[PDB]
DNA sequence: AGACACTACGAGTACATA
DNA sequence: TTTTTTTATGTACTCGTAGTGTCT
């Protein structure tokens, strides 16, 4: 019972082992979880909309949240968790949705009354909103605005410029901000402590730098450090090095070379080194993020040049962004780049 | 031939000695395994890395698989039936056999293999080899990305794909990221050298095997495929200028890029429309197609500067324009008259 | 109880009384009913506007307590096809009311997901049965509907919602809750609302939560800032000047500085930054239009995510750019 | 509130040919049709609310007399009109008996005959050509081109134009002397500019100001309809400054609660329908329309879109 | 707590199928007289009341009033899972929750427990047939069923007229008219087949054939329809169960 | 060459229609002492079983036991295209299956089929222990099924303290059968019979047992096999057994 | 008691879309 | 002077096995 599932958690990988379980886990977003513990004393749940990155910990927010209010027993019987992985049309909405939505709450037991607070009403999340087409999200306006006595519904998406906007004023907007270095080193370092993961002074700063704002690829980077390390077992800490070798970045070495490449040549070398750069596996995402970097934070180019950089970078990106060939828009790139 | 020498475990690669090691490493403890995703220049040998791997977290049985048809219905009485690699430890799905009918089978498929537990008498959880990832639509993807998270202690997706472009963010987080750089041309000489000593080759001179891995951009699977089909001419004997045969694709584009060079006209543009129609009907993607002339029209050294900048320019705008729609020569014959309206 | 109930579904309007902002259609529709001589209405407007409150409380005047029996209340949450129309609006409409005496009321709420079909079998049955019954239809967007459709009702536009109706709600509210708000704070809550009594609501009920106390103290700009991530008029002006006047690198360091220390969002500093360089006087109108365009395909760009750092280095440069003219 | 009146688009409908102040020529045509008989099939169309229903209501009530209850077969856009309904009813219908005057036939009215399937509209073919001494079909549509050609090919083609002021100020003149309302000439020309040639918004409009202030003038009507949608779009786009457009876009538009699809669409419908530029210019400001569109359509439809869609015409217009 | 235990199957079966495709949402109130259900058409067009006692159930016993709503689908599907021969009990716990049916076979151990999860529906429980009716009439099952499904194949309307000593139906359509002229009678030995009628003032009024086809349904269960009719007032067609009533409230046609 | 011949057609037909919706293709062995056929499901979850020997043909000639793989496509469409006495032919090297239909009549009609070689694995069958192993009528298992299928897409077995348990927990509510063990002498069919040694709890998939219950007309009685990790036994009496594997866990 | 006209709910096939 | 194209909900038509009230 409850030692299979702490030990099926031990053996299950970081990111779903140390999945938050309670709203105190979670480090970072406090405004919209200081809101969500408040409300748990009370029994006026909105309709509330997360939007953020991802791996902000909107799910696991949400999941931590009906935790907490109907306890492990009316959790698999109050709520209605619906994924991109079903389908979503307006039948299913009509249907389905409003037939849980026009049900009655599901009594409580005697043991669930006495430990949780066991609100009148149950929780409808949709995660992954954003596949939700436009006349089945319309469909959900009545059926939540109605209903809201007896069941609550709690949106997730990545871009809230993918739901309606009759949806977006029903529902709470709660906005998931970036896990960056200073708002994640904490829960970063707890990982690593809970773990005995022996690493360097700057190492998880760094880690989350890669990261962009993303706690979920941090601890996944992390995870892989500590296997690459523990393989070893040479007994040593985890560099820098050895964290960003592994997570796609582009040595500074080859990033100089490129650079170099730009500055001075012409197109016939340029294309050449594109071609033999793209042969040893890289993300052009990452590239170019590494380029935008180094070209705005050196202090050795005009303004005009900057900008310029900036809006090519931006464009680059932009074509990036929808799956295009990695050669042809990096070549792109560099070409634009290099003819002043 | 490339079938016959192939590593069948991670002691058997011969190239790429710190992805190996990495893939020891994570092989190491199997169970405490993250979902992976596989990364690179196509042909590099990520699908041959990913069996090793699982050869080491599974026993040698894994290369023993068989196919069988699964069938699923639409919302309409369309019915679809596609083959699934399966083995007695994972299965292979590729869902880049139809059109946007793949979430369906993504979906369901995949709650299904979840639900499913493993059988005896043949560790714990069972693996899915999604191959070319990036044919997999943006639905699909959203799809998979809470399946991912759902169920993890039964399903771990090893995602091989060519380009993390056409991936989304959150599945690019949900999964390690594994990138396989191509071996250089040392590394396939190299094999080269060993497949020809024991396919009883007869080399002159040893130089023509780099020739071959120049010609072969840092691909295993066409410098070894060239390797035999140039075997093949010379009758089991290469000599010191044996010719370097060029698929028949390839020799298409460089005939039309030839004929862009030298003539610039309307009535140009109609044979190359019925060129490139008789490329696209013959089983060839225009992504490939446009990214070869591209870089067919860069290597004319009639062009200057100017001319190449404005090609590679229309060439990636056309490239996010195809990327964009689904009549493919809409937008190769715009990018081939934007082009010829260049020089 | 409704205790329970959300601030936006507590506070729902339950008399014509409570329907603030709306002040020409309102008084239009009283006068209507009082008179008798109501004709079908199509209202039109954004949402959370109270276009919906309008014509519940309107049923409610009209019929009694006896609303929910003595109207057909069809919305985009239920089945409208031909079929349903052809068979339940004509029955609904044909047929007599089964409690009382008076005419029908049918309130096709949200019918701008109608189908085309089921509209134009529905314009036939509002001219038919037009001495028995009535047709309400309310819309967000009137291109959805048919100009046929269209034209068979009085149009009524519901404005957006003006400073003073807000400010009376919110005082009404403040009076219901135990709660006190600091008139800046009031004000920027007008501001970030944009005539939507929903958000007013939800985000003051995020507010008292916030609080974090027995309610002894007021509601400040800090709150409401902190609350819905909204980034503030001084890190906004800040940033702007930052762009315009300092450095790259110092303009860099500030926008990253201004947008990590308080988790703003690049989204919300860009609808912040044109909305304050629209009061700005420029030169010739150049600057205005490549300002314009390369924000609105930045915003394009975020909407469907990439890096945040590289799109704000682009509106930094896109800024820069734009200003570079005005000389 | 026990009990409603019948609005004055129901009430003042007219019942004879003679009032209705729409085309002169197709009116004066089917009176005279009417007093001698021998109504052809015919085929009405033309706008929304200029009197397509109620004259072919009025030509078959005067040309029937006592007899249109069993004379007239009404079938709406309402009612099932598919294949089978044409094969049945309306066959029955045709080839019902009915003792009717020497100069009279069975008239079949079709509401919105622009809806019928195909196969409906091909099996009336026939059904309305082999019954055509003893049954004739009035089709009441919007859309010519939606009936196929070889059921136009079998009827009399009435195209309604718009209904010019005098006509709809004639009207409303003639309502009003029937209501006793009070009145102002700006009011009228207000409600007319407002009507756009549509004569049943017209008078809802019309009542509407009656029953909410009592006297019909220019504030009041302004005050409760707003300005014709198309007409401040055409002003924005044919603006000369992106400053004027701007605060047109502003004032007019965004702070009186329209929303972007809405916008976005009547800046594509005018710039169809505009005649003061060129062609091209024209389809480039289409296409600038259309990639808005596209980008409003996905949900990032915000005032900075319409204001760089605004600020790419402009720089289109600037040479 | 609320115990229904009826004493057979097959009468909660024809009770259901009485108005099984007429209404969907139902909300049953059980107290301690018996169970009473109101339920509105999707029309709003007819009102569905059913009336229960204590006779009907071998084993009754109710604490609290308590309200259970339902969908007549799922309803239906629970009671088709059930034997003709079970026995039917009806559980309800302290506060409203999902209802238990329980099926008890007689001669076996067969428990068959269902749980049916509750709807959630606007107890707008009005009171209704309180008023003062104009005519009423009583007259045999299968006559108005006959005379119902004769006339709704030449029209889709049905006139009603109450004259003096006088019973018309009228369906005037396309391909045809026509008219049933019943006449008030009572035989002595054969009591069930008298039509009765006390008429107070004429009654002209029509309806849709589409509810009344609707309607004819529930003469499964008794043979003595009686039809209350007045000037502006519900159509009260009512059959007489043994323990309680089932009575249709149809709206009459606009003229 | 093979041949067979059974009284009526009827037999054949309802054995084909049995299971003819969970499997493709089909191997038959034939043997000295009868016919056999297993099958795999396309999904590999289900494998079907089949066990007739001579005492249903009224003839039987099998000089080499060998293996007919037979597709469900062309043998479903000569038996629904089609009480009479039913005979089946091969010859040496059984390149078709000849279906001859012959008391009162002389009409005859067949159309021929090619058959396949499938790979047709041979697993062990082993009778090994069982926590628990009852008997109940199919009739009733079936009826228990199409009933509790309506509920919910997961059916749980509960064997425990001399009781059995099939629940359904759906969305629209939830069911639960609970039988106790009943033995009938004037009627030999309604029995049910149970012994056990530890109570099981399993879940399996109804869309499984949906077409499992398709056999209840081979036989009167079903039995069923529960254990704690093997998977489920489904046992028709000719011999028959499915092997269903229930879900993990939750 | 049973056979067969009447019938109404369900799977399949297309056909548009401003 | 001529042939084809992925998918998504609403609409209309058709055959059609099926469930039940009725007549030789
Ligand atoms: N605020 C947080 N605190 C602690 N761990 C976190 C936090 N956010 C994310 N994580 C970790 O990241 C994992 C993924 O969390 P999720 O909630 O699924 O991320 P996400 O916001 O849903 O991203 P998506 O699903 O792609 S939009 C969790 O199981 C945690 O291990
Ligand atoms: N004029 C108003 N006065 C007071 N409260 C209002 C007003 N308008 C909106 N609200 C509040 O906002 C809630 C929602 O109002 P609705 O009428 O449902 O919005 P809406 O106008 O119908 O727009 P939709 O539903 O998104 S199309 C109400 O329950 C009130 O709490
Ligand atoms: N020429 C007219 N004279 C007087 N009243 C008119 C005239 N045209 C329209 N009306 C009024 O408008 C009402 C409706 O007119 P209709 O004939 O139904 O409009 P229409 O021309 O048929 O266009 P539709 O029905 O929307 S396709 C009538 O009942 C009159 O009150
Ligand atoms: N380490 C290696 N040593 C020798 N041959 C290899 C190695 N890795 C891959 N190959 C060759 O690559 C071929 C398969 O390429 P494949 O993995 O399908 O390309 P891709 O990486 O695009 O999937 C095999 O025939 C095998 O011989
Ligand atoms: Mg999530
Ligand atoms: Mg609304
Ligand atoms: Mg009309």
């Amino acid at each position: 019972s409850k030692l299979a599932a702490e030990q099926s958690l031990a053996q299950q990988p970081w990111v779903e082992k140390y999945r938050p379980k309670n709203l105190d886990e979670v480090t970072a977003q406090d405004h919209a979880v200081t809101v969500l513990k408040k409300t748990l004393k009370s029994a006026n749940l909105p309709h509330m909309l997360f939007y953020g990155p991802p791996g902000t910990g909107k799910t696991s927010t949400i999941l931590a949240l009906t935790k907490e209010l109907y306890g492990p027993d009316l959790m698999k019987s109050r709520i209605l968790e619906l994924n991109a992985s079903d389908e979503r049309g307006i039948s299913i909405v009509r249907e389905k949705v409003k037939n849980f939505a026009r049900l009655t709450v599901s009594k409580p037991s005697k043991h669930d009354l006495e430990n949780y607070p066991c609100p009148p009403y149950k929780i409808i999340i949709l995660d992954e909103a954003d596949s939700m087409t436009a006349d089945a999200q319309s469909a959900l306006r009545r059926t939540m605005e109605t209903y809201s006595g007896v069941t609550r519904f709690c949106l997730i998406c990545n871009y809230v410029t993918r739901i309606i906007d009759p949806l977006a004023s029903r529902c709470s907007k709660f906005r998931f901000k970036a896990l960056d270095a200073s708002n994640a080193i904490d829960r970063l370092r707890f990982i690593s402590e809970q773990e005995n993961v022996k690493c360097d002074d700057g190492v998880l700063e760094r880690i989350l730098d890669i990261s962009a704002g993303d706690l979920r690829r941090g601890i996944t980077l992390l995870q892989s450090a500590s296997k690459g390390a523990q393989y070893l077992g040479d007994g040593k800490n985890i560099t820098s090095t050895q964290v960003e070798e592994l997570a796609g970045v582009v040595p500074h070495d080859i990033l100089i070379e490129i650079v170099e490449k730009v500055k001075s040549g012409d197109f016939d070398e340029i294309k050449k080194y594109v071609n033999t750069f793209m042969k040893s596996g890289w993300s052009a995402a990452s590239v170019v993020n590494q380029l935008h970097e180094y070209y705005i934070t050196n202090d050795n180019f005009d303004t005009n040049f900057k900008n310029q950089i900036s809006w090519l970078l931006f464009t680059t990106d932009s074509r990036l962004n929808n799956g295009t060939n990695e050669h042809i828009q990096l070549l792109n790139l560099l070409v634009k780049i290099s003819q002043l | 031939w490339v079938d016959k020498y192939r590593p069948k475990s991670l002691n058997a690669l011969s190239h790429n000695e710190e992805l190996t090691n990495f893939l020891k490493s994570l092989s190491d403890q199997p169970r405490d395994l993250p979902h992976l995703l596989l990364y690179g220049p196509n042909g590099t040998g990520k699908k041959t890395r990913c069996m090793a791997l699982l050869e080491s977290i599974f026993g040698p049985g894994v290369y023993r698989l068989k196919i069988d048809v699964r069938q699923f219905v639409t919302a309409s009485n369309r019915k679809l039936e596609l083959n699934v690699v399966s083995s007695p430890y994972h299965l292979e799905i590729t869902p880049s056999d139809m059109g946007n009918n793949d979430r369906i089978v993504i979906q369901e498929l995949l709650k299904e293999v979840a639900q499913m537990e493993q059988v005896d008498f043949q560790h714990r959880y069972k693996c899915v080899i999604i191959n070319e990832a990036n044919s997999l639509t943006k639905d699909a993807q959203a799809a998979l990305r809470r399946t991912m998270e759902k169920y993890s202690k039964n399903i771990r997706l090893i995602m091989v794909c060519d380009s993390m472009s056409p991936i989304i963010a959150p599945i690019k987080s949900r999964c390690l990221l594994i990138r396989c750089p191509a071996p250089s041309d040392s590394e396939i000489s190299t094999i080269l050298s060993d497949v020809v000593t024991n396919e009883r080759i007869q080399l002159e001179t040893k130089d023509i095997l780099k020739r071959i891995a120049q010609a072969s951009n840092g691909n295993l699977r066409v410098s070894l495929l060239m390797l035999e089909s140039m075997a093949l001419n010379n009758e089991l004997a290469l000599k010191s200028s044996s010719p370097i045969i060029k698929p028949d694709w390839i020799i298409v584009i460089h005939k039309l890029t030839r004929k862009i060079v030298k003539e610039r006209s309307v009535n140009s543009l109609i044979e190359c429309r019925a060129v490139l129609y008789d490329l696209l009907a013959h089983c060839i993607p225009a992504n490939i197609i446009l990214k070869e002339l591209t870089f067919s029209l860069l290597d004319v050294e009639t062009l200057n500067t100017t001319n190449k900048s404005s090609i590679i320019e229309y060439s990636s705008v056309f490239d996010e324009r195809l990327s964009l729609g689904n009549k493919a020569i809409f937008h190769l014959e715009g990018f081939i008259a934007k082009v010829m309206c260049c020089l | 109880s409704k205790e329970n109930l959300p601030w936006v579904e507590k506070y729902r309007p339950e008399t014509l009384d409570e329907v603030y902002g709306q002040n020409e259609v309102i008084t239009t529709v009283r006068k209507f009913v009082d008179e008798g001589k109501l004709p079908h209405l199509l209202f039109y407007g954004p949402p959370g506007t109270g276009k919906t409150s309008t014509i519940v409380a309107l049923a409610r005047e009209i019929y009694g307590k006896n609303y929910s029996n003595m109207v057909l209340e069809l919305n985009a949450s239920d089945d409208r096809g031909i079929d349903v129309v052809r068979n339940q609006i004509k029955d609904f409409a044909s047929t007599r009311q089964i409690f009382s005496k008076g005419f029908k009321l049918i309130i096709l709420d949200e019918a701008d997901a109608m189908t085309n079909a089921a509209q134009n079998a529905l314009r036939r049955v509002i001219e038919r049965y037009t001495k028995n019954t009535r047709f309400c239809v309310l819309a967000n967007y009137a291109h959805k509907l048919t100009p046929a459709l269209l034209s068979r009702c009085t149009r009524f536009r519901f404005q957006p919602l003006p400073q003073e109706a807000i400010e009376r709600r919110i005082a009404n509210v403040l009076v219901h809750e135990k709660l006190k708000l600091s008139p800046n704070a009031e004000k920027a809550l007008i501001e970030l609302s944009n005539g939507d009594m929903r958000r007013v609501l939800n985000v003051l009920q995020s507010c008292k939560a916030t609080l974090d106390n027995p309610d002894e103290d007021e509601i400040s700009d800090d709150v409401i800032y902190e609350c819905c991530g909204a980034p503030r008029p001084s890190d906004l002006k800040a940033v702007l000047k930052s762009i315009l006047e300092d450095d790259w690198g110092t303009a860099h360091y500030t926008l990253n500085k201004v947008r990590s220390a308080k988790g703003l969002a690049l989204i919300d500093l860009i609808e912040g930054i044109v909305k304050i360089l629209e009061d700005y006087e420029l030169q010739n109108e150049e600057t205005r239009v490549h300002l314009l365009t390369k924000l609105a395909d930045i915003e394009y760009s975020i909407s469907k995510g990439g890096n945040d750092q590289i799109q704000g280095s682009a509106v930094i440069g896109a800024i820069k750019a734009s200003f570079e003219n005005e000389t | 509130t026990l009990s409603l009146q019948l609005p004055w688009v129901e009430k003042y409908r007219p019942q004879v040919l003679s009032d209705i102040v729409g085309n002169k020529e197709t009116i004066d045509r089917l009176q005279q049709i009417a007093k001698d008989g021998n109504m052809p099939h015919m085929i009405i169309s033309g706008m929304p609310g200029i009197g397509k229903t109620t004259s072919v209501h009025c030509l078959a009530h005067e040309l029937l007399g006592r007899s249109y209850a069993d004379g007239v077969l009404e079938l709406n856009a309402s009612d099932d009109r598919g294949i089978d309904v044409v094969r049945n009813q309306i066959k029955h219908f045709a080839q019902k008996k009915l003792h009717l005057p020497p100069g009279k036939h069975k008239i079949v009215i079709l509401d919105e005959a622009d809806s019928m399937t195909a196969g409906a509209q091909q099996a009336l073919r026939r059904t309305m050509e082999l019954y055509s001494n003893s049954t004739r079909f009035a089709f009441a549509c919007n859309q010519s081109n939606k009936i196929i050609e070889p059921l136009q090919s079998r009827c009399a083609i009435l195209r309604y134009s718009k209904l010019s002021d005098e006509d709809v100020l004639k009207r409303l003149l003639q309502i009003i002397k029937l209501e006793d309302v009070k009145y102002t000439n700006d009011g009228l020309e207000a409600i007319i500019f407002t009507a756009e040639g549509d004569m049943r918004q017209a008078i809802n409009n019309l009542q509407s100001t009656v029953a909410g202030h009592g006297l019909v003038n220019a504030d009041n009507v302004f005050k409760i309809v707003d300005s014709p949608h198309p007409l401040i779009v055409k002003k924005m786009l044919l603006a000369s400054n992106l400053e004027d457009s701007i605060q047109i876009l502003r004032t007019d538009l965004w702070k009186k609660g329209y929303s972007s699809i809405d916008i976005v669409t009547t800046s594509f419908r005018v710039t169809k329908n505009l005649a003061q530029v060129k062609e091209s210019v024209r389809l480039e400001m289409i296409k600038e329309i259309g990639l808005t569109h596209m980008r409003i359509l996905e949900g990032v439809g915000t005032y900075l879109q319409l204001a760089s869609m605004l600020a790419k015409i402009h720089k289109l217009n600037n040479k | 707590m609320l115990e229904a235990k009826f004493e057979e199957a097959s009468l909660f079966k024809r009770i259901i199928d009485g108005f099984k495709d007429c209404v969907q949402l139902v909300n049953f109130q059980c107290k301690e007289d018996g169970i009473i259900a109101q339920a509105v058409d999707d029309s709003r067009v007819l009102l569905v009341s059913l009336e229960i006692g204590v006779e009907a159930f071998q084993e009754y016993r109710c604490d609290h009033p308590v309200t259970l709503g339902m969908d007549l689908t799922s309803l239906s599907k629970i009671l088709r899972c059930g034997n003709n021969t079970d026995t039917l009990t009806l559980i309800a716990d302290n506060t409203p929750d999902s209802i238990i049916l329980l099926f008890e076979d007689t001669k076996k151990d067969r428990i068959a427990e269902y749980s049916l999860k509750l709807m959630d529906i606007d107890a707008d429980f009005l009171k209704i047939e309180e008023l003062q009716y104009d005519s009423t009439l009583s007259l045999p099952s299968s006559e108005f069923s006959k005379i119902v499904r004769d006339l709704s194949q030449l029209s889709d309307s049905i006139n009603i007229m109450i004259t003096k000593e006088t019973i018309k139906f009228v369906a005037d359509g396309d391909i045809g008219s026509g008219s049933v002229i019943i006449k008030p009678f009572v035989d002595m030995e054969h009591p069930e087949t008298s039509i009765k009628l006390e008429m107070d003032q004429p009654v002209d009024l029509t309806f849709g054939a589409k509810y009344l086809l609707d309607i004819i349904k529930g003469s499964s269960l008794s043979d003595r329809v009686g039809i209350r009719l007045s000037s502006e007032a519900p159509a009260l067609f009512q059959f007489d169960l043994k323990s309680g009533f089932l009575q249709f409230f149809l709206a009459p046609k606009f003229n």
